[PDB]
RNA sequence: UGCAUGGCCGUUGGUGGUGCGUGGGUUGACCUGUCCGUUGAUUCAGCUAACGAGCGAGAUUAUCGCCAAUUAUUUACUUUGCCGAAGUCCUUCGGUUAAAGUUCUAAUUGGGACUCCCUGCGUAGCAGGUGGAAGAGGGUAGCAAUAACAGGUCCGUGA
């Protein structure tokens, strides 16, 4: 009783497009497949629409591998775009190791006015 | 204010769709997925609070929506089986079965004043019979039809107000009179529109998928308020008498006081990696009593105020 | 003459297998694609000098089991009513183009079960349980890849 290629790969395909239906229930998902994709039998949509309802109580959780439905890629935008007020790159005094200041004098820039050892 | 666990009381097997109460009190009826439809009688007394009176076997798939005439007498109830069924409420036995709507048929309603079967489902279109049992108009719209509700009274000369929930989103308000123009349709909801009611008076109407229970203008249109549900909630239903509206979620029942504009409570009763029971319909009795409540293991819990 | 052959069939083996396009590895036969869990299964999952299309498996077809729509008073029955025979105050038989039907009977269109649900174990899935007509491919069949056996048949044929 394992879900063949071809059922899974059309049952991604269902939820990368048509999220904006489907629910966690079997029955509403099974009358769904039928409109969404032309299928030839009975028994391919109860597969399909069990793969589906699968994948729903997994989203209601972290990120499914291998699946873009369409809600997520507009919320990974803003999630992205925004970067915090200031550097957070300045200490702003710096703590730097005995050797790693010598090698701020060999370079020529001693005296930073960033400080050393401990 | 708060209100504790009543009763819960169980007869049934499979989940419940939808649910339903007579005028006054006793009989409610619960349409079950099970295709059986029960109707109960109310005791009230101590440890059991109702229990089952019929049994309503006719349907060859689930019950979806059950409603009632004025005298609770000759009750009405529907299923995916694309039919519809009259049944004599004393005596079971179907009256006459109706033959016509193509779809899964998931929302029914009567008038006030037992005139015009509101059928509908997903062949996009509301069906308005006869009481006699043949089809008088064939209203339509863009997708498949979730839920109806019928406003209340009207004296017979007023219009007969119904509100519709889409899937696709939006929601159209109707008239009737006779040839049954819509007095306004809008983009209700911004994805998938689950269940419509009324409030009382009927100057405002209630629908809401993206977890925001929406109150709207039945005279032309455009919202009134927008509330914030936490989880996506599945009925909706005002309560009579008292200033409350009410929002089935899955994490509980969020109990809007509709002037103080807030969410005052929110009840669910106690029970790794599974969801639970969801509440799929509520119920408010006739006086605003008590609030019943379907869940989906098949159960049915009672609380008053 | 089946050791000259066509077709057809059994078998290796109805097991899970088979091999193309472009790319890479090798002087080359050739390899890679076609490799740590899961499944009846090269079944899926994921690793990854390979990525992408196939065929077989699955799907589909047939039937058995459960449903309710659609028809049937001269090809199936049932209920009620009539007229008989016995019993002899209400029970059982036989008959009836005679009124209503469909539980049995007959057969078409659809519905139905998906690991969906809950709990354990390990994402793929697995074990148990509730309900359910039916629960793990629902049962049983049918069809069945490439590559060959000097297996069989010139006593099937106007091969």
């Amino acid at each position: 009783r394992i879900r063949t290629k071809t059922t899974k790969r059309a049952a991604r395909l269902v939820i990368e497009r048509f999220y904006g239906q489907l629910s966690f229930d079997f029955q509403d998902n099974k009358r769904v497949c039928d409109a969404v994709a032309d299928i030839p039998s009975k028994r391919m949509r109860n597969k399909i629409a069990g793969y589906v309802t699968h994948l729903m109580r997994r989203l209601e959780r972290g990120p499914v591998r291998g699946i873009s439905f369409k809600l997520q890629e507009q919320e990974r935008e803003k999630r992205d775009n925004w970067m915090p007020t200031t550097s957070k790159l300045n200490v702003p005094k710096i703590l730097v190791d005995p050797e790693t200041k010598e090698m701020l004098a060999a370079i020529g820039l001693g005296e930073m006015e960033g400080v050393e050892v401990f | 204010a708060h209100f504790a666990p009543r009763a819960t009381f169980v007869g049934h097997n499979a989940a419940i769709e939808s649910i339903e109460i007579d005028n006054e009190h006793n009989y409610l009826v619960s349409a079950s997925r099970d295709k059986s439809a029960l109707v109960w009688k109310l005791n009230r007394t101590q440890e059991q609070w109702a229990t089952p009176f019929t049994r309503l076997i006719g349907h060859n798939h689930f019950v979806s929506d059950v409603s009632l005439s004025r005298d609770a007498s000759h009750l009405l109830t529907s299923s995916w089986d694309s039919t519809l069924r009259l049944w004599d409420l004393s005596t079971r036995t179907t009256k006459k079965l109706f033959l016509g709507h193509k779809k899964d048929v998931l929302g029914v309603t009567f008038s006030p004043c037992n005139r015009r079967i509101i059928s509908v489902g997903r062949d996009n279109q509301v069906k308005i019979w006869n009481i006699l049992g043949e089809n008088k108009a064939e209203l339509q719209c863009s997708s498949w039809v979730t839920s109806v509700a019928c406003a209340p009274m009207a004296d017979e000369t007023s219009p007969l107000v119904i509100a519709v929930g889409c899937w696709d989103g939006k929601v159209y308000i109707w008239s009737i009179e006779k040839e049954a123009k819509l007095i306004k349709e809008f983009k209700a909801h911004d994805g998938r529109c689950t269940s419509v009611d009324f409030t009382p008076d009927g100057k405002w109407v209630i629908t809401g998928s993206d977890r925001k229970v929406v109150m709207w203008l039945t005279e032309n249109g455009a919202k009134t308020i927008s509330f914030t549900a936490p989880s996506p909630v599945h009925a909706v239903a005002a309560c009579p008498t008292q200033a409350w509206i009410c929002a089935a979620t899955y994490e509980g029942i969020a109990v809007w006081d509709i002037g103080a504009k807030q969410q005052i409570d929110l009840v669910q009763p106690n029970f790794n990696a599974g969801r639970t029971p969801d509440c799929t319909c509520l119920a408010w009795a006739a006086d605003g009593s008590v609030l019943y409540s379907g869940y989906n293991d098949g159960s049915i819990r009672a609380w008053e105020v």
